[PDB]
C-alpha cells in the first residue's frame, strides 16, 4: 500500500494549537486517496536524515517552549534548510512560523534567536490581532479561520493569499501567512487543515509527485468543509457591511 | 418572638448540616417525602441561615405540613437554637479548608455541640468522621450511619494530612481511610469508629449511583462518588421517620439534580440526560457516559463560540470523538453557532452514524423526542441554557 511519512517535530509539549486535527486532517484526506501515513514524533533532533520524509510538521508552544525547540532543531538546522530548498512539503503554526526567521522581539524588547532559515523577523506589541480571517488565494482556493497573535511578521515573501476580512501578518499588509517553494506557515487555528481541504490536498499532492506515487482520486467529497467555511464566510460578511 | 410558635405546630423537625453535601441530602429527604404525598416544610440553598430558615416557616407553614425538612449553614447553629429545637439532627462531614486557621474545625465542632447538649435531639452522626463522631458527647440517643470497608475506591490523598484525636489530642490511628480524614479510626482512648446502624456495603457509578444499603440494591438517578455519603445521610433520617426500605427506594430512584450536570429525564418509555462539556476532559467524560447506557443512543452536542465559550473552537480536535463508533447510535445531532464544525470533526472521527444539523437549539434539542432511544445532550455553557429549557418543556408528564 502508498505510504506517506510526516515527521512530526517536537510532538511532547509542543502542543497548544490542538495539531492533532492537522494530522487528523492529513491522514483521512490520504486515507480517501488509498495513501497510507506514518506519524513518527520526532523529539531528538540528533543524527535523524530526512531520506524517509515526505512531510514535517512544526507546531507552535509559549514563548519559552519555542526557544527550547528552536535550540533542539539548530542541531539540524542546515540539513532541514538543504530539504525545504530541494521542496521539501511542510507546514508550521505560530511560533513554529515565527521561529524560522532570525529573531522574535518580545513586547519588552527581548530578542529570541531563531532557526534562521529565512530573512525575515517579527515585532510583537500588546495589542493583538483577534478575530475571524478570510483569505482569497490561487492555489490554496478560500482559506478560512481565527486569528489570535500579538507578533507582526514581516517578510517579502510569498504569502498564504489576500486577507479580505482581519489582518493577516501585521495590520497593514493584508496577508496572512508565508508560502516559499513548499512550506507553509500560518496563524490560523481550528486547527487549519480541516475545513481548508485544499492546503491538506496541496501538502500531501506535492509529497506523492515527488516520490513517484498517484494522488487519486484527486477530487473528493468536501462537503462538510464547504459547509464549515460558509458559517465563517457569512459572518465575516456581516460584520464587513457594518464597517 | 412569636415566631417560635410556628415550630411547635409541626411534631418532627429535621436539620441538615456540615461543610459538603447539605443540599443534595436535604433534597433527597425532601423529595421523598413530597413523593410520598407528606406535606413538607423545605427550604432552599440560599436560605439556610438565620433569616432565611425564619422566612422559610412563615410562607410555608400549613395545617397540614407534619414534617420540617431545612439544612442550616454549621455557623449559624447556636443562633437558630435559641429559638428553634428540632427532633433529629444529621450531620454530613467537616472539612478544614486549605487555607483554615489551625484548629478551625475543633473550635466549630466544640461550638455545636455545648449548643445541643442535651434537649434529647436524635443526633445522626456519620460514623466515618471522627469530627462528627464527636458529637456524640452532647446526646444519649444516637445513631450512626458509615461506609465499609474497601467498599469503593475513591480518588483521594487530595490531603494526606495527619488530624489529631477530638477527645484526647493524640495522632488518631486509622484502619482504613476512605479519603482524608474520613475512614475506620480507633484510639485507646476510647474514641473509636463506632458500629454504623446504617452501613453502605458497596456501590458504583456507572453511569449513576448503585447503592448496597443493608443488603438493598438503590438504581438512582444521580452521579459522584461522594454524592453516596449524602445519599445515605438521607437514608438515615427517611429510616427514623417510619418510612420502610421500599418507600425509600421509590423516592431514590426518581431524584435527579436539576442544573444540568448528569440530570436525568424520563416520560412513559423514553430516557434522556444532559451533562455539560466545555472542554477536551469533560468533552471525553461526557461521551464515556454513552457508553455505560444500555441500548441505542441518540445525541444532541452543541458548539458555541460566543464571548463566555471563546471563539477557538480547536479543542474539539483534542477530545476522542473516535470512541462513538463503539457506541449503538442512532443518529447525533449537532447544533449551535458552530454546528459545522461538530459535523467535520465526526467526519474527521470517522463516525459513521446519520448526522443531522440544526442550528437552532431549541429545535435540535426537541428533535429528539422523534427517537426512541437513550438521549444524550452534550453542550457548552452559553448552550446549557437553551437546551436545558427545552429537555423541561419536552419532558412533562
Ligand atoms: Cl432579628
Ligand atoms: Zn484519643
Amino acid at each position: 500500500m502508498h505510504e506517506l511519512t510526516i515527521y512530526h517535530f517536537m510532538s511532547d509539549k509542543l502542543n497548544l494549537y490542538s495539531d492533532i486535527g492537522n494530522i487528523i486532517a492529513l491522514r483521512q484526506r490520504a486515507k480517501k486517496r488509498n495513501i497510507k501515513v506514518n506519524v513518527v514524533e520526532i523529539n531528538e533532533t540528533e543524527g535523524i536524515t530526512f531520506d524517509e520524509c515526505d512531510i514535517f510538521f512544526i507546531g507552535g508552544g509559549s514563548d519559552r517552549e519555542q526557544a527550547l525547540a528552536t535550540k533542539e532543531l539548530s542541531k539540524i538546522k542546515t540539513p532541514l534548510k538543504e530539504a525545504i530548498e530541494d521542496g521539501m512539503p511542510g507546514l508550521t503554526i505560530c511560533g513554529g512560523y515565527q521561529f524560522l526567521g532570525k529573531k522574535y522581539i518580545t513586547p519588552d524588547g527581548t530578542e529570541l534567536e531563531g532557526l534562521g532559515i529565512l530573512d525575515f523577523y517579527t515585532e510583537s506589541k500588546t495589542n493583538r490581532l483577534t478575530g475571524d480571517i478570510v483569505i482569497e488565494s490561487d492555489t490554496f482556493g478560500t482559506i478560512v479561520g481565527f486569528e489570535n497573535h500579538g507578533g507582526r511578521t514581516y517578510h517579502d515573501f510569498g504569502t498564504l493569499g489576500h486577507v479580505t476580512f482581519g489582518y493577516g501578518n501585521n495590520d497593514e499588509d493584508k496577508k496572512e501567512g508565508i508560502h516559499y517553494k513548499n512550506l507553509l506557515g500560518t496563524y490560523l487555528h481550528g486547527p487549519i487543515l480541516p475545513k481548508n481541504y485544499e492546503i491538506t490536498d496541496y501538502l500531501l499532492e506535492k509529497a506523492c509527485e515527488r516520490k513517484g506515487i498517484p494522488f487519486e482520486p484527486k477530487e473528493i467529497d468536501n462537503e462538510a468543509e464547504i459547509q464549515a467555511k460558509q458559517v465563517l464566510i457569512d459572518r465575516a460578511n456581516r460584520q464587513k457591511k457594518s464597517r | 418572638d412569636i415566631l417560635r410558635k410556628l415550630a411547635e405546630q409541626v411534631d418532627d423537625i429535621v436539620f441538615i448540616s456540615g461543610t459538603n453535601g447539605k443540599t443534595t441530602t436535604s433534597n433527597l429527604i425532601g423529595h421523598t417525602l413530597k413523593a410520598n404525598n407528606i406535606q413538607i416544610i423545605h427550604n432552599n440553598e440560599g436560605a439556610n441561615m438565620a433569616a432565611g430558615i425564619t422566612s422559610a416557616f412563615i410562607m410555608q407553614s400549613t395545617p397540614k405540613t407534619k414534617i420540617a425538612v431545612i439544612e442550616i449553614d454549621e455557623g449559624s447553629i447556636p443562633r437558630v437554637l435559641k429559638e428553634v429545637t428540632p427532633s433529629m439532627m444529621v450531620f454530613t462531614n467537616f472539612f478544614r479548608d486549605q487555607m483554615d486557621r489551625f484548629g478551625e474545625i475543633d473550635i466549630m465542632v466544640n461550638n455545636i455541640a455545648e449548643t445541643i447538649s442535651n434537649k434529647g435531639i436524635k443526633l445522626l452522626l456519620n460514623a466515618d468522621d471522627p469530627f462528627v463522631s464527636r458529637l456524640k458527647i452532647a446526646s444519649d440517643t444516637i445513631v450512626y450511619y458509615g461506609m465499609k470497608a474497601h467498599a469503593h475506591e475513591f480518588e483521594q490523598s487530595t490531603m494526606n494530612e495527619s488530624r489529631y484525636c477530638p477527645n484526647c489530642g493524640r495522632l488518631l490511628q486509622y484502619d482504613y481511610i476512605h479519603y482524608n480524614q474520613i475512614g475506620h479510626y480507633h484510639c485507646q482512648c476510647g474514641f473509636k469508629r463506632e458500629q454504623a446502624k446504617y452501613e453502605i456495603s458497596s456501590f458504583d457509578v456507572a453511569p449513576f449511583l448503585y447503592l448496597n444499603i443493608n443488603d438493598e440494591k438503590y438504581d438512582m438517578k444521580i452521579a459522584g462518588d461522594f454524592n453516596a455519603y449524602n445519599a445515605l445521610a438521607a437514608y438515615t433520617v427517611l429510616r427514623e421517620l417510619g418510612l420502610n426500605e421500599q418507600t425509600i427506594k421509590n423516592g431514590f430512584e426518581t431524584y435527579t439534580s436539576d442544573n444540568g450536570r448528569m440530570q436525568y429525564f424520563k416520560k412513559e418509555r423514553k430516557e434522556a440526560m444532559i451533562n455539560l462539556a466545555k472542554n477536551p476532559a469533560g468533552m471525553n467524560a461526557s461521551l464515556s457516559v454513552g457508553e455505560q447506557l444500555e441500548g441505542e443512543k441518540v445525541y444532541v452536542i452543541s458548539l458555541n463560540d460566543n464571548a463566555a465559550d471563546g471563539r477557538d473552537t480547536s479543542w474539539i480536535y483534542d477530545a476522542d470523538f473516535e470512541k462513538l463508533s463503539k457506541q449503538q447510535i442512532e443518529a447525533i445531532i449537532v447544533t449551535g453557532t458552530r454546528a459545522e464544525e461538530l459535523q467535520l470533526r465526526l467526519k474527521l472521527a470517522e463516525v459513521e452514524v446519520p448526522i443531522i444539523v440544526e442550528r437552532d437549539i431549541y429545535k435540535a434539542t426537541a428533535k429528539t423526542m422523534d427517537y426512541k432511544g437513550f438521549t444524550v445532550a452534550i453542550p457548552n455553557y452559553t448552550s446549557l441554557a437553551p437546551m436545558l429549557e427545552q429537555l423541561n418543556r419536552s419532558f412533562e408528564g
